[PDB]
């Protein structure tokens, strides 16, 4: 399993580098809620949606392109932690509006983006 | 590495034209259930059907009296490593 | 460019850590997949610590908060993952647990994070 | 390429001694903004408090009336580049 770790450099590196090249560019244009660091948890919501009505289609795929997608790129390219920061950063400020915003918009966001790339390819197929 | 293949596939009610049958869940977040059935000697259409993954009995109808059934329920389930796929088979054989 | 290394060089470990945590913990409770939380809560701990640090020391080297944040914190954390097994939930007509997975993980994270500044913010004292 | 600094900093009520201030936000997420004061001769310690990031004004008190104060101002603010980190400051002349 020392080939499965490439895997997790490889996709994980695209994921962070194109979180990180996203999060500078866009960021700082809304800061009630950064939409960089929502693009990319809409984005990998959208891959991984997709990526489970493929997957489940093919079951004879390699354990390598699985991993690099959604481990690798999805997870390197999704955040957590950085969408903590911004939450406790607006309570501290005393901005509950859009820090509650904040953590609606991500989290159904992210499960749209996860029900489309999912019933887009399921309805496709 | 846990297994996705239910367990206790099992007859628990019959009649002459329907079975009640059940099974135990696997370890692992099931979306649904898939149940196939037909005629043992390999000569009639196999029929499938879903059943949620809160239940883990289902009823096949429409049976022939006195005809012995090939019985195999499979899952759909999540797993971090491999996403969505399906399960192998639990297979049993019951006369009606 | 050597930002760029910061990102890569992070993420790589964050990305390999949640890679082996979830692997080898996430197949223990399908409820609620703890592989998925804790790199979570572990992420939101470690950025809430490093939101208080960086204040005080303001004139540190750029490149250690990048890798840190924007890499081990961001590659360490994911959101896809949480999407897809709430999805996956979701699909499955688990809604209690679809919804218990995403409170605990936000709470908990934003807890977490909390708790890590707040930490950090009594020591300097 | 967002500055953190605010703007447009003026003194818009004032008593023999007390200072009214206010300023422009900046369009970043701040935390608190911190309020330094001190008499412009010399060596008169620059005194200092904060507040909160949702305000925008702030009261200064205890000034000797007649004295030409200093009333400088920046923020501990949130960006995505920085994390927590403190702005750099604006200032004002105002004599009481
Ligand atoms: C459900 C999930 C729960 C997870 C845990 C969340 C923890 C949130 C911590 C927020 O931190 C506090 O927020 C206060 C409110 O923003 C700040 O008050 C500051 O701001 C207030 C309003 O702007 C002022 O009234 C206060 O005096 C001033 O200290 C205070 O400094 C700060 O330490
Ligand atoms: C907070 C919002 C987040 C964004 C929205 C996410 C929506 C995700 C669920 C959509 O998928 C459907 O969910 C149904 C409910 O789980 C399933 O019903 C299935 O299971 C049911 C269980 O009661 C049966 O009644 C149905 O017949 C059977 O199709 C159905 O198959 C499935 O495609
Ligand atoms: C689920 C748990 C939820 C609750 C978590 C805790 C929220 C309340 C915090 C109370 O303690 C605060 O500590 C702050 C220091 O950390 C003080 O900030 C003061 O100093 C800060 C800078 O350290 C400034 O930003 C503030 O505006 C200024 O009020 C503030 O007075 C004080 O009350
Ligand atoms: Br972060
Ligand atoms: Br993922
Ligand atoms: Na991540």
């Amino acid at each position: 399993m020392i080939k499965s770790l490439f895997a997790v450099i490889i996709g994980g590196s695209v994921g962070c580098t194109l979180r990180w090249l996203l999060s500078t560019k866009f960021n700082s244009l809304f800061p009630n809620l950064p939409p960089g660091t929502l693009v990319v948890n809409l984005l990998a919501g959208l891959i991984i949606g997709t990526a489970l009505a493929y997957f489940l289609r093919q079951p004879h795929l390699d354990p390598f392109w699985k991993l690099m997608i959604t481990t690798g790129l999805c997870g390197g390219l999704s955040t957590f932690s950085t969408f903590s920061v911004e939450v406790f950063a607006l309570l501290q400020a005393g901005n509950y509006i859009w820090a509650l915003t904040s953590v609606l918009v991500h989290v159904i966001g992210s499960l749209i983006m996860t029900a489309l790339g999912f019933f887009i390819i399921t309805i496709l197929f | 590495s846990v297994s996705s293949v239910p367990t206790k596939l099992e007859v628990v009610a019959a009649t002459p034209t329907s079975l009640l049958i059940s099974w135990d869940a696997p370890a692992v977040t099931v979306v649904h259930y898939v149940i196939t059935y037909g005629e043992t000697g390999g000569n009639s259409p196999v029929q499938e059907f879903t059943v949620p993954g809160s239940k883990s009995t289902a009823t096949i109808s429409g049976l022939k009296p006195g005809v012995d059934y090939t019985i195999t329920v499979y899952t759909m389930y999540y797993s971090y490593s491999d996403l969505y796929s399906y399960s192998s088979p639990i297979s049993i054989n019951y006369r009606t």
